[PDB]
């Protein structure tokens, strides 16, 4: 499943992924309790993000 | 430190557009899921309704009491037209609203963001690149004036405890307090850049503080018309929520009351006298021949 | 067919089994009830608890955060009251019945119930007597149809070999004898045929009399019931009522207070305090050389 950025997100932590508003990912799962997936950019950046962030 | 006043740190109020456009996404789903729940209770008032009307009008108990009691069906009845009405107006009146409301206050780019958050960056970066540059100016010509006062320093230090030492040959030392010399020229020259740039900062610091604010207050406008506008809408949401609002809901229960009290036991039981007991009719004996 | 009828009280007995029955149904009907207004209640707490943090935790602040986080105490308050529903259906109204259920009805090791059996009794012996002379009057309507119908055939007897010639004088006047004796059987067993339906005529009284006392004990006892029922639907129905509990019109007072409280200068200033040009600055001057 593909994913698209709205909101620019900035790491707040190490496993905790960052991009630009327009980049796109791959969902890697579905979210946990609080709202947050695990995530894949280009070659390739791997962590957490927070699911509200992103659209169709 | 973390003043807004520092190169960068108006990212904050940037973000807070952003923020704005998700936290709509955020209400929108919320209602959305509220409305689900409403309309689950209506459902299942319904079936309850449909099941207990079949199994009470399929015998025994008859009369007014089944009449009394199937009112209490109605209630049912009448309770979940209510709240699919909660829910009707969620869905079509509430979240359309908001959803609406988006659509003009945030338009998108082929890259991915808003036009919108891109106007305060490029705002906030035009009124800030004027200063920024004379910040970086400032600092390495500090580092430039200090770096002569340490050295000048060392040619100092070396001198008391150096000279009266053994080499204070003419013919060589008289040009090593031209070190020392050489050091003081540097000093000053490195002084006197330093305090140019730091007068060409407080004379740019006006600008820079009138510049920044105009952008701000443009920020604050475009998220006080925001706050404005859910304002009115928690409000259109606690009226729909609230079956209290008009007496439709306190009629349901009135009607209710009626129903029961109009039940009266001596009806049922006269009536049972006439179709089950003595009031039925009987062909008491008499002659009979051929 | 008719109640009168020997035997045709048994539909007045059955109607207080009905009875029992019944109360049961209305203890279904209030149980499934209670279960719908919990499982409501129990998805309003959810909703509440899911987005109370996703609120404070998300990036909404000041009073508009107020505001929306007021919409989950709304939530949890009309979640309480549908529990105090369903509490007041099981505990309250559902006993009610059952102990009600429990002091009228008793087993009985011969299998039903003591109230069943004894209106079952008092029938029976209130029908007793009229029993017995019914059959007295089939018997007796019997003999007297047995009588004319023998009759018949003594005349198509009589007269039926008359002139004809199997038959004589000393022969003919024996048939004539034989419809003569049919002649006083009819009469005979018509007069008591005739006497047993005078009597039955002159108790038929003294018969309904007692079948309306039994049958008037067995209203009596009904009646109780749909008093009782009566009773415990106006307790259901001021237990379901949320429309005019203080608490429900509290809720909603409480979450307009809340909203209309909601002030965005006051959100605008404080941004501008903590976050923009309104916070404090150190504005570069000369620095002298350490160390």
């Amino acid at each position: 499943v593909r994913v698209r950025a709205l909101y620019d997100y900035d790491g707040q932590e190490q496993d905790e992924l960052s991009f630009k508003a327009g980049d796109e990912l791959t969902k890697l799962g579905e979210e946990d309790e609080q709202g947050w997936c695990r995530g894949r950019l280009d070659s390739g950046q791997l962590g957490l993000y927070p699911a509200n962030y992103v659209e169709a | 430190t973390d003043s807004f006043w520092e190169v960068g740190n108006y990212k904050r109020t940037v973000k807070r557009i952003d923020d704005g456009h998700r936290l709509c996404n955020d209400l929108m789903s919320c209602v959305q899921e509220r409305a689900k729940i409403e309309k689950a209770y209506a459902q299942q008032l319904t079936d309850w309704a449909k099941r207990w009307r079949q199994l009470i009008e399929k015998g025994p108990q008859y009369g007014s009491l089944e009449r009394a009691w199937g009112a209490m069906m109605t209630e049912a009845d009448k309770v979940s037209e209510l709240h699919q009405e909660v829910k009707n107006s969620l869905l079509n009146e509430d979240l359309e609203k908001v959803k609406n409301w988006q659509k003009d206050a945030y338009h998108k780019q082929i890259m991915g963001g808003f036009k919108e958050t891109k106007e305060a960056e490029d705002g906030f970066r035009k009124a800030q690149k004027p200063w920024a540059k004379k910040m970086k100016e400032l600092e390495a010509a500090k580092k430039a004036y200090h770096l002569a006062c340490k050295e000048e320093r060392l040619a100092m230090t070396r001198e008391m405890n150096s000279k009266t030492e053994q080499s204070v040959t003419p013919e060589q030392q008289k040009k090593l307090v031209d070190k020392v010399d050489k050091c003081r020229q540097d000093v000053q020259k490195t002084q006197e850049k330093y305090e140019k740039v730091l007068e060409d900062v407080g004379k740019t610091t006006p600008q820079y503080m009138e510049g920044m604010e105009q952008v701000f207050e443009q920020c604050q406008q475009f998220e006080e018309k925001r706050l404005v506008f859910l304002k009115e809408v928690l409000l259109d949401i606690k009226r729909h929520l609230n079956l209290a609002e008009n007496s439709s809901y306190m009629h349901v229960y009135r009607e209710l009351e009626q129903a029961i009290r109009g039940a009266d036991a001596q009806e049922d039981l006269r009536w049972f006298r006439s179709t089950s007991g003595p009031g039925m009719p009987m062909n008491w004996p008499q002659f009979e021949e051929w």
